[PDB]
RNA sequence: AAGGAGGUAAAAAUGGUAAAAAA
RNA sequence: CCGCCGUUAGUUGCCAGCGGUUCGGCCGGGCACUCUAACGGGACUGCCCGCGAAAGCGGGAGGAAGGAGGGGACGACGUCUGGUCAGCAUGGCCCUUACGGCCUGGGCGACACACGUGCUACAAUGCCCACUACAAAGCGAUGCCACCCGGCAACGGGGAGCUAAUCGCAAAAAGGUGGGCCCAGUUCGGAUUGGGGUCUGCAACCCGACCCCAUGAAGCCGGAAUCGCUAGUAAUCGCGGAUCAGCCAUGC
């Protein structure tokens, strides 16, 4: 992917700097399921758009830099 | 010292041209290096038969230009008078360029 | 069933280009879209009186507007007016400079495309296709050709099944290449649906 | 010979001896023999007990090998069922980890396959 | 589908990586000669036509 | 005063000059015995000159470029054999029964669309 | 084809020695258009036989060539829904071609340790009469013999 | 060996597939 | 289109002729020779020996070219109520603030089998490392990029030349010359996979490619049956292009 720097939204950083800025009530709604699961977004819980509904995770550590909708399964049934 | 070059479409006016140009510059100056053949630029294109789904069974076509070198030695009065605008290549262009 | 195109076939010495200018490489793409253009306004805003050549001589802005047409005055205009508005059509969607032509041919049997135009005008407006149009073979063949299929497929009159119409006479050898054969498709279009219209005009050999 | 995990090459080459280990590929024996000295044409049996035990000094020191290693990589894929990311999600489902084709080859991320019954078509004739 | 198809290429989009041929005497994206600027049918039937200029039917 | 011979196979020129003396032939810059070092399709090119037995008497100068190695000795052999034919037209008549004289006929076909290598059909199915 | 007679065609006189059947076998060792290190190998091969024995290398060719002779060939005769398998007296050429070519997969059997060497063994053992190709050659000679009943079943 | 004809022995594992119709 | 020869042509070539040479056809000069591309010539059982009521036939000669000289593009009258209104047209039929448009993501890459076509393999004609040469074709100006430097590499920084037979892709591989491996799942095979970088592009999770360390599996030559191939053809081996930011290309 990415190389020198690295990608996820800009309004997923401002939109961070805001639910830090109280430390308020849970749920980020992203409406795009790429954006890296970058450092600063600690473990909350994320809705992640599928296209379907909205894939809702609660983030850990083993995850930092690795994208966010790389969490969301969509495609039904395995083997 | 002077290079022209023959940028052509149909090899048929194109030396049809040559001729009477570079007799012309024999005419009204002195020698002049023959029409040199440049090797003929063609362009390769390869189609299919019908829009229906065929991969296979075909018809190639291709792109013919035609590519043309003459000299001279001295740029004359006359030579630069009659081979400058006395032309009609219709479908060729040429260059001019110095050496 | 096929045929290659006999005029794609022709393409040796024996069907010279509807354009003929220098393209180089780059601008060559622009120039065939400009030029298509060009050509497809034509045939259809200034269809009237019938064409077969679209040539086009350029170069550097130079403009050809090069036609062979099957009738001049009463496409020219009144007092050469039919020129002015077209020609500057073409100069004002081209703008370089643009210099008319309307040669004639004084035979309209001879020459595929328009005969076969001709053929599918008749049927356009409804008109009973074998007998016409063998008879139209038989036109051509009071002009003086060596050879000359006409063929017309597409719906005969309706009846669902679309087949395909043998009209000819005379030997015609589209395989053999110093025959120098025009041929001229017309599209016929009919209320209830769409039907083919081929001429195939055999001329000569030793050419 | 036992330097790496219980292991013992024997009679040839330094470096096809030393690539006989879990961990150490033939990049990494030449690697280690301008590392650690110890001349790579010359056979593994003949050799010289000195250059030996610095050499494999040099070994364990700078790199490790299996024990931790594969260890490790599965400590990565506990991590890989953590919430189970889509890596290990497949991985768990015992399926290919990238994204290839389960459509037909999966002969090796997988086993070889498990016979069913077909289901059968639409008209081919 | 097809007409807003061609505005789309015809208006070209923001980022680079977005836009694709289009055959304009047929309208087709895939497999358009970028050349001629024309589809594999489009360009047969032009050069068939005794049309195409340049290009001969190739006997190589 | 010059023997020369022009020497073509399948597409590689064998432009063959020719003096005389004992064996010097330098092929496009390098003498014989590393310029085909290996190839044993190489001294069978000599041929022309040993049933001739005037190997010996030869200085050449072989300027040889183009297409391949061995298609380049093949060419070497027509160069040395219309090299000849020049200056002596009586080795001329005696050599046609052996064909040193023949150029070739078996160049590349170009490759086929439709099939992989040029006549090789790809494969069947039906079932 | 069922309008022609096909041919044989004139292989090559030997790039070397000056004989059609050298060339044949090393033809028939060839590695599939690389004629190079095949003709290579059989020719390493030769000088060694004579590094290693007396006798000439075209000598013990001939020998391998007739030590491996299937004089009589088996096949099969035309009887509708059945065909006898029957045997026949085969001509010098496929003689010679089946042979050499015998003499090829017998070398390419053996499991030694290089393809000069390979052929080489192969070719002294076989020359003598202690090979496979000529066991083979033995064996069609034998199934000629015990089909002797298709004698006069020969197509 | 030519045809043509006259009396004797040969050769198909299986196959269901409709229909007002179009000229 | 392609092999032999002919006329013209000379920043590709060229000492073949001569002068010099940091000894490079680099510095002058020629067009014979390579060559490049237009008009040509040449082969017809024309001729020699015999056979056949003829066609035709064997053999032989001159020939670059022998009896159809090799490959192409050429595909009738017409069968298939073959296929495609989803490239394109065009009869009807239906819908019409939606069966129309955008955008955003997800998806057509799913996996329990089956099959078709293909790649590299299982290997000592072998693979690995070293060294030196002969390709035709095509492509290339916000493209080709030589070049130097940077990095283990990916690839990046500075930076000559070209709308090109004159600058570059370009490193051909096979061959060949030197050493290893020494019959072992082997330094054979690169599949799985993690560990990290780059490059693309707004952005690479599902979904790119490239590179570096490592894991180094299956696989020790494939039965019922079947693919292609008659001469530069099999096979072997490499190369360019179309579309392309990129690349799923073992495709064409």
């Amino acid at each position: 992917s990415l190389k020198k720097g690295v990608f996820v939204d800009d309004h997923l950083l401002e939109k961070v700097l805001e639910l830090n800025a109280k430390g308020e009530k849970r749920l980020i709604k992203t409406w795009s399921r790429r954006s890296t699961i970058v450092p600063e977004m600690v473990g909350h819980t994320i809705a992640v758009y599928n296209g379907k509904q909205h894939v809702p995770v609660y983030i850990t550590e083993n995850m930092v830099g690795h994208k966010l909708g790389e969490f969301a399964p969509t495609r039904t049934y395995r083997g | 010292k002077i290079r022209i070059k023959l940028r052509g479409f149909d090899h048929k006016t194109l030396d049809a041209s040559a001729q009477k140009i570079v007799e012309a510059a024999r005419r009204s100056g002195a020698q002049v290096s023959g029409p040199i053949p440049l090797p003929t630029r063609v362009r390769r294109f390869t189609v299919i038969r019908g829009p229906f789904k065929h991969k296979d069974s075909r018809e190639h076509f291709e792109l013919r230009t035609h590519n043309r070198l003459v000299d001279i030695i001295n740029p004359n009065r006359k030579t630069i008078e009659q081979l400058m605008t006395l032309d009609l290549p219709t479908g060729v262009e040429i260059e001019i360029k110095t050496v | 069933g096929n045929k290659i195109h006999p005029i794609g076939f022709r393409l040796g010495i024996t069907r010279d280009w509807e354009s003929r200018w220098y393209a180089g490489k780059k601008q060559y793409r622009h120039l065939l879209l400009e030029d298509q253009r060009i050509r497809g306004l034509l045939e259809k805003e200034l269809y009237s009186a019938g064409l077969a050549r679209v040539d086009i001589e350029r170069a550097a802005d130079n403009v050809a507007v090069t036609v062979h047409v099957a009738k001049p005055g009463v496409v020219i205009g009144r007092g050469g007016e039919r020129i002015r508005v077209l020609r500057e059509e073409l100069a004002k969607l081209t703008g370089k400079n643009v210099a008319l032509n309307v040669q004639e041919v004084q035979n309209p049997n001879l020459s595929a495309p328009l005969v076969a135009q001709r053929v599918a005008e008749q049927i356009e407006r409804r008109f009973a296709v074998r007998r016409a149009i063998k008879q139209a073979v038989q036109r051509v063949m009071e002009s003086g050709a060596k050879g000359a299929k006409v063929i017309v497929s597409g719906r005969i009159g309706g009846a669902e099944q679309a087949r395909t119409e043998w009209a000819a006479q005379g030997r015609v050898p589209l395989h053999t290449l110093r025959a120098n054969i025009d041929y001229g498709f017309a599209l016929a279009r009919t209320t209830y649906g769409v039907l083919g219209v081929k001429a195939y005009i055999f001329l000569g050999e030793v050419i | 010979a036992r330097i790496a995990g219980v292991e013992i090459p024997r009679n040839k080459r330094v470096d096809v001896a030393l690539t006989y280990i879990y961990g150490i590929g033939k990049a990494r024996a030449k690697e280690a023999l301008e590392k650690t000295g110890i001349n790579p044409a010359t056979r593994v049996k003949d050799l010289t007990e000195a250059e030996v035990v610095r050499l494999r000094e040099y070994v364990e020191n700078t790199w490790k090998l299996e024990g931790e290693l594969r260890a490790e990589v599965a400590a990565n894929i506990k991590r890989l069922m953590d919430i189970g990311c889509y890596r290990g999600l497949r991985h768990r489902r015992g399926l290919p980890v990238r994204g290839q084709r389960t459509r037909t080859n999966a002969r090796t991320r997988k086993g070889p396959r498990k016979t069913v019954a077909g289901k059968k078509k639409a008209p081919r004739k | 589908a097809r007409k807003a198809l061609i505005e789309k290429a015809k208006r070209t989009p923001k980022f680079k990586v977005r836009a694709y041929t289009r055959c304009v005497r047929c309208g087709r994206a895939r497999s358009v000669y970028r050349f001629f600027g024309l589809c594999r049918i489009c360009l047969r039937e032009l050069a068939h036509k005794g049309q195409l200029p340049g290009v001969r039917k190739a006997s190589w | 005063e010059q023997y020369y011979g022009t020497g073509r196979r399948k597409e590689a020129v064998a432009r063959v000059f020719l003096r005389p003396g004992n064996g010097k032939v330098t092929v496009n810059g390098q003498d014989f015995n590393e310029y085909f070092q290996g190839l044993v399709r190489a001294v069978a090119a000599l041929e022309p000159l040993r049933a001739v037995d005037a190997l010996g008497h030869f200085d050449a100068y072989i300027t040889v470029r183009g297409g391949g190695k061995s298609g380049q000795i093949d060419a070497i052999k027509l160069g040395i054999a219309r090299a000849l034919v020049q200056y002596n037209p009586d080795y001329r008549a005696k050599l046609k029964p052996l064909g040193f004289l023949t150029r070739d006929a078996r160049v590349v076909e170009r490759k086929k669309y439709g099939k992989h290598k040029a006549r090789r059909a790809p494969q069947y199915s039906k079932r | 084809a069922r309008r022609r007679r096909a041919e044989v065609r004139q292989l090559q006189p030997d790039l070397v020695y000056g004989d059609v059947l050298v060339t044949a076998f090393i033809n028939k060792i060839m590695r599939d258009g690389k004629k190079n290190l095949a003709a290579r190998i059989f020719y390493d091969a030769c000088k060694i036989i004579q590094e290693k024995t007396g006798q000439e290398p075209l000598k013990v060719f001939k020998q391998a060539v007739e030590n491996v002779k299937p004089r009589m060939e088996v096949r099969s005769r035309r009887v509708g829904g059945a065909n006898y398998q029957v045997p026949m007296e085969v001509s010098p050429r496929r003689q010679q071609s089946l042979a050499l070519r015998w003499l090829v997969q017998a070398a390419n059997q053996r499991p030694e340790r290089r393809a000069a060497v390979r052929i080489a063994h192969e070719l002294m053992d076989a020359a003598e009469g202690k090979g496979g190709a000529v066991k083979k050659k033995e064996d069609v000679e034998r199934m000629a013999e015990a089909n002797r009943a298709y004698a006069h079943y020969r197509w």
